[PDB]
């Protein structure tokens, strides 16, 4: 899902592909200054890629609309305890769906045993695994 | 930089839901409807496969010119001897 | 030590190459002999040196240069090759123990056998993991635990597995 | 395949750029050579000399006199025997890693989209009545039947033919693919790509549509994944004896296909010197 | 010699996986990183 | 020679060990002062050695 935003007129840009086809685009309202030590407020933007491109596919055989509404929190969230009492409540993505205030999460989730035990998922889309990552290598030795 | 190791616990990605509506059924066999037409790999190819890094690991390192100093240096050194060289054997023939 | 470092043709190709580039230095001489450019070109490569064979103006001497680049690039191709095979060479399997996963699982070309009777069979039947082996086990396996080592000696076995003390005597002073 | 991927690793040594600086110093050192026999030897003559030394000297050539130029030819021999012996000993190194390399990528290929306008005819072994067949039936059809003229046999019959003379291809399940691959005789069978794949489905377990069943094994199945047993179980009964890194190849031969760049800057040379004789004739006429 | 120099000198710090002597081993030196309480994090919090 | 200058290069990647005598019995550990330096021994008290 790529982000930048929209430009002045309020219409997002046009583009081309590699094959020469325009980028299917949403006009996505995220808060803007994600720093969260700033008073952060909507400000209209672009976000289109990957799960953008399934969710229009997705529309074209179900006749449906769809208004993107992007996180207020910027994470995934887990089972985290209310701050208030013992309970544990729900922050991050899936609380906003499990409010009020959304229907469909497409974005990078992932399955495990407790967010598929309070919601139903579907059939994956993909296949990936966890790895570990590292930096590249230089010349080496023989000095003089 | 590059990604090593290989892969412990392997979960999938999916399109989240809520608990009973009406969607979910039909949500879900349309992923796997579009997973046997190829959609799911072209739009892969399409935008996770532009990856023009490589990793070629292989080759290991071409000397460079921090293996051929020492060389070109002595042979500086040796011009630089023998251009008083030259002066010292005509005075030695000169004198004798 | 002949062809093996290289192509079994690369040979006679290089000596049409020599005889090529000797005649027509030979016949480049009209710009203003053929056995002293065939013994030159036939010498430079070969790096033993015989006879004053001095070439034409100007256009021998470049092509005495990308000659000599050419002989001096092949000899020093050779040994870079042969080095490489000879430092490959020496293979062996050097059983790491239970460890190595082709004994947890191997094929009847692969035999390994142990004393009957003994206190390890009773180990391998007290493990739920190594039931095959087990019964790889015990398709051939010796009554006596002296005339092993002489099997083994023999080649028929060769993975022979028992205790240690007896393994550190026997090891240490038969050779083989 | 057992290859080594060496198509100009001639001239892989001595990054590109300290031949210029060999040059560069083989004519100042003629140069200087020659104005210190100034103080027969021309100042062409004596290139030919210092080439030929840095080349394991092997042609006539004709010496200098004086004392200086003797102890000024030393050093450069002392040069050219430092400079050979570490060209060959990087060679050596260099000759050293090879591995492998990928055949043919997935089914986007027109080397799959070649069932008769090709090489001596192909085929890839496929298992009759299975879903592999209806989902490719389902997908290009020039393959189901027109690229699918040579069906197999059986899944341990068409490895083996495939070990045999005929060894056209086969397509299959990808587990299964994998786990005979890792544990077979010798290293002679690898999955290409090997983590892209084109029709990721999985397996799985079955139950009665509306049993009500279905959420507790979910999560006892989801649970499994959570302690990591799964890949204990695999690594207990799918992991093979193959499949440990790589060591090397070693081509004896190294057949012209791979040193072939040594012919080419051979020819630009007759190319060259054909060139220089021209424009001497021509030269000399007027 | 000069080829035995330059045959075996590679350096080998690749963390093989999950059971790398480094990677188990605490390190300072070596440190890795993840990302704040996702689904990576309670995977480890799950496995004492 | 090339062959010779190559097999020699194979002879110089295997280095074998830098082992020492065996056991609790040898004239480099029998006297304390019957060799070349001062040999002061780390043999901790109050231990398996100690008694």
């Amino acid at each position: 899902v790529y982000v930048k935003p929209t430009l002045s007129d309020g219409t997002c840009k046009e583009e081309f592909t590699v094959n020469g086809d325009p980028v299917k685009k949403v006009i996505c309202t995220g808060p803007n200054d994600t720093s969260p030590g700033s008073p952060r407020h909507t400000v209209p933007q672009c976000c289109y890629g990957f799960c953008i491109d399934l969710l229009i596919k997705l529309a074209r055989t179900m006749n449906f609309t769809y208004e993107v509404h992007l996180v207020a929190d910027g994470k995934f969230g887990t089972q985290e305890r209310v701050n208030n009492s013992n309970k544990k409540e729900w922050n991050g993505m899936m609380g906003e769906l499990l409010s009020g205030q959304a229907d469909m999460i497409v974005a990078p989730l992932t399955i495990n045993n407790e967010r598929a035990q309070y919601i139903e998922f579907s059939k994956p889309f993909k296949y990936q695994g966890l790895t570990i990552l590292v930096k590249k290598e230089i010349p080496r030795s023989t000095l003089d | 930089l590059v990604t090593t190791g290989e892969l412990f616990f392997r979960s999938g990605f999916g399109i989240g839901m809520r608990k009973d509506s009406p969607w979910k059924q039909n949500v879900s066999l349309s992923i796997l409807k579009s997973h046997e037409n190829g959609f799911m790999e072209d739009l892969d190819k399409t935008w996770v496969r532009y990856q023009e890094c490589d990793s070629r690991s292989n080759a290991p390192a071409t000397l460079t010119f921090e293996n051929m100093a020492g060389v070109f240096m002595i042979v500086a050194g040796g011009i630089v001897a023998g251009i008083f060289l030259i002066f010292i054997e005509i005075a030695y023939k000169s004198r004798a | 030590s002949f062809m093996n470092p290289f192509q079994s043709t690369l040979w006679l190709l290089v000596g049409l190459s020599v005889h090529v580039v000797a005649v027509m230095l030979y016949l480049l001489d009209r710009f203003s002999t053929l056995s002293s450019a065939m013994w030159f070109s036939w010498g430079v490569l070969l790096n033993s040196g015989i006879g004053e064979g001095a070439p034409r103006s100007f256009s021998a001497r470049i092509l005495g240069m990308v000659w000599a680049g050419f002989a001096m690039i092949i000899v020093a191709s050779y040994t870079a090759n042969l080095a490489a095979f000879l430092v490959l060479d020496r293979p062996e399997e050097r059983i790491t123990g239970i460890n190595d996963p082709r004994l947890r699982n191997p094929s009847d070309k692969f035999i390994y056998a142990t004393v009957k009777q003994s206190s390890v069979d009773i180990y391998f039947r007290r493990q739920v993991e190594l039931s095959t082996m087990y019964r790889h086990m015990e398709k051939h396996n010796y009554e006596s635990a002296a005339e092993a080592i002489q099997a083994v000696r023999d080649n028929k076995l060769h993975a022979f597995i028992w205790d240690s003390a007896v393994l550190e005597f026997e090891a240490s002073q038969k050779c083989d | 395949s057992n290859g080594t991927v060496s198509p100009s690793a001639f001239l892989e040594p001595f990054s590109a750029d300290v031949w210029v600086m060999m040059f560069v110093m083989l004519l100042i050192v003629s140069a200087v050579a020659v104005f210190v026999f100034e103080y027969s030897f021309t100042i062409g003559k004596a290139i030919w000399l210092l080439w030929g030394l840095v080349f394991n000297n092997s042609v006539p050539v004709q010496n200098p006199k004086g004392t200086t130029s003797k102890i000024m030819v030393s050093v450069w021999a002392f040069f050219a025997v430092i400079f050979l012996a570490s060209y060959t000993a990087n060679l050596a190194a260099f000759m050293i890693q090879e591995e492998y390399v990928d055949q043919v990528s997935g089914l986007s290929d027109k080397k799959f989209q070649r069932p008769n306008d090709f090489s001596p005819p192909f085929r890839f072994g496929t298992v009759p009545n299975g879903s592999t067949e209806r989902n490719i039936r389902n997908n290009y059809a020039e393959m189901h039947a027109y690229m699918g003229k040579f069906n197999q046999r059986g899944v341990d019959d068409a490895l083996l033919s495939l070990k045999t003379g005929k060894l056209d291809a086969f397509i299959y399940d990808a587990a299964v693919l994998n786990y005979m691959a890792g544990r077979d005789e010798g290293c002679k069978l690898v999955t290409i790509g090997s983590g892209k794949v084109f029709a990721s489905t999985g397996y799985g377990i079955a139950i009665q549509k509306d049993s009500g069943w279905k959420r507790q094994v979910d999560l006892a199945i989801l649970q499994l994944f959570g302690d990591g047993e799964m890949e204990e179980l695999e690594a207990l009964w799918l992991t093979g004896i193959c499949h440990n890194e790589k060591n090397e190849v070693m081509s004896s031969q190294l057949d012209i296909d791979n040193m072939a760049g040594v012919f080419y800057m051979l020819g630009a040379a007759m190319a060259l010197s054909l060139i220089t004789f021209i424009s001497e004739h021509l030269f000399y006429w007027q």
